[PDB]
């Protein structure tokens, strides 16, 4: 599965 | 073998339209399974892959909810780099995510990757030592520091070492018929005369899984003839791969020219003549 | 700014029989922005209801996707592709050769 979380720029 | 978790992630601003457009897809080597894509009412993570209806619902509602996540922050991604480089609102820009986990052929944990770009160039790089971050410019030497601020390195060294690892091994188990089947290349050679002195021959390598493939015309000693044409490797739209390789020679030599293929899914390399 | 031109294959998913069902593929790929058009053409005129997969991209961010439908190839029937994307000038036909 895909990360929960998405990294913020 | 070797076999990875990979996902890939891709957010384009529509100007003057609304959200971006968001798509992203998972595979588990050269197997696409599964897709999410917003641009829908009620957009879902879905299957790709025949194998993966053995998963219920929860680990639909959960991915889905995963992927929602993930757009409605690229959004926020895109509009803030949109301020790094004082861009326009009028301007359509793409930002995109890989990342993946690499098992050795002992099954373990072998490397790990994740990465950013903006408008099709590189931004900011999870290292392979999965504790630091490289940023390509002073915007994104920003966008490190948060990641520092987060701890980032850390969450994405877990997902990539703990969840992806574990992940990968049920899609093998609950794939294994298709994804640990190699199968082996369908080949040929077809004959087409360019005039009354030379000809073209074509080597076909057809069906084949995975994509990795090497086709190599030999003439005698050369191994690689001279100017031999290699397409590439294409999908075949049912799983499987596709590839050739030609070469011109003079009309009547064509005995002298042979062909090699390699597949993991061949024993030995198979040789071929027109 | 990153764009590079999509390369095009046009070809069939089995070798081609006349009379027999086929898949007609169009793969584009190595292009960046991911917004292109792609139509699948029968004698010059636009072949309806060409599905196509889920967006992807290559280790250096360029995007590959593939436009498919059912066709049944015969000998005197002319398939291409039609691609359209920013790097072009004007789009670009590439007819379909059974042999290739």
């Amino acid at each position: 599965r895909q990360p929960a979380k998405a990294p913020l720029l | 073998g070797s076999h990875s978790l990979k996902y890939f992630h891709t957010s384009v601003s529509r100007p003057g339209r609304g959200e971006p457009r968001f798509i992203s897809v998972g595979y588990v080597d050269d197997t696409q399974f599964v897709r999410f894509d917003n641009d829908a009412a009620s957009p879902r993570m879905v299957p790709r892959a025949p194998w993966m209806e053995q998963e219920g619902s929860e680990y639909w509602d959960r991915e889905t909810r995963s992927a929602r996540d993930t757009a409605q922050i690229f959004r926020v991604n895109l509009r803030t780099l949109r301020g790094y480089y004082n861009q326009s609102e009028a301007g359509s820009h793409t930002l995109q995510w890989m990342h993946g986990c690499e098992l050795g052929p002992d099954g373990r944990f072998l490397r790990g990757y994740e990465q950013f770009a903006y408008d099709g160039k590189d931004y900011l790089t999870l290292n392979e030592d999965l504790r630091s971050w490289t940023a390509v410019d002073t915007a994104a030497q920003i966008s490190e520091q948060k990641s520092n601020d987060a701890s980032e390195a850390e969450h994405q060294r877990a997902y990539l070492e703990d969840t992806c690892v574990e992940w990968l091994h049920k899609y093998l188990e609950k794939g294994k018929e298709t994804l640990l089947h190699l199968e082996p290349p369908k080949t040929h050679v077809t004959h087409h005369p360019i005039s009354d002195h030379e000809a073209t021959l074509r080597c076909w390598a057809l069906g084949f899984y995975p994509a990795e493939i090497t086709l190599t015309w030999q003439q005698d000693g050369e191994g690689h003839t001279q100017d031999t044409e290699l397409v590439e490797t294409r999908p075949a739209g049912d799983g499987t791969f596709q590839k050739w390789a030609a070469v011109v020679v003079p009309s009547g030599e064509e005995q002298r020219y042979t062909c090699h293929v390699q597949h993991e899914g061949l024993p030995e390399p198979v040789t071929l003549r027109w | 700014m990153i764009q590079r031109t999509p390369k095009i294959q046009v070809y069939s998913r089995h070798p081609a029989e006349n009379g027999k069902s086929n898949f007609l593929n169009c793969y584009v790929s190595g292009f960046h922005p991911s917004d292109i058009e792609v139509d699948l053409l029968k004698n010059g005129e636009r072949i309806e209801k060409v599905e196509h997969s889920d967006l992807s991209f290559s280790k250096d961010w360029s995007f590959y996707l593939l436009y498919y439908t059912e066709f049944t190839p015969t000998e005197k029937d002319e398939y291409a592709c039609r691609v359209n994307h920013v790097t072009l000038s004007q789009p670009k036909i590439v007819k379909w050769d059974r042999d290739m």
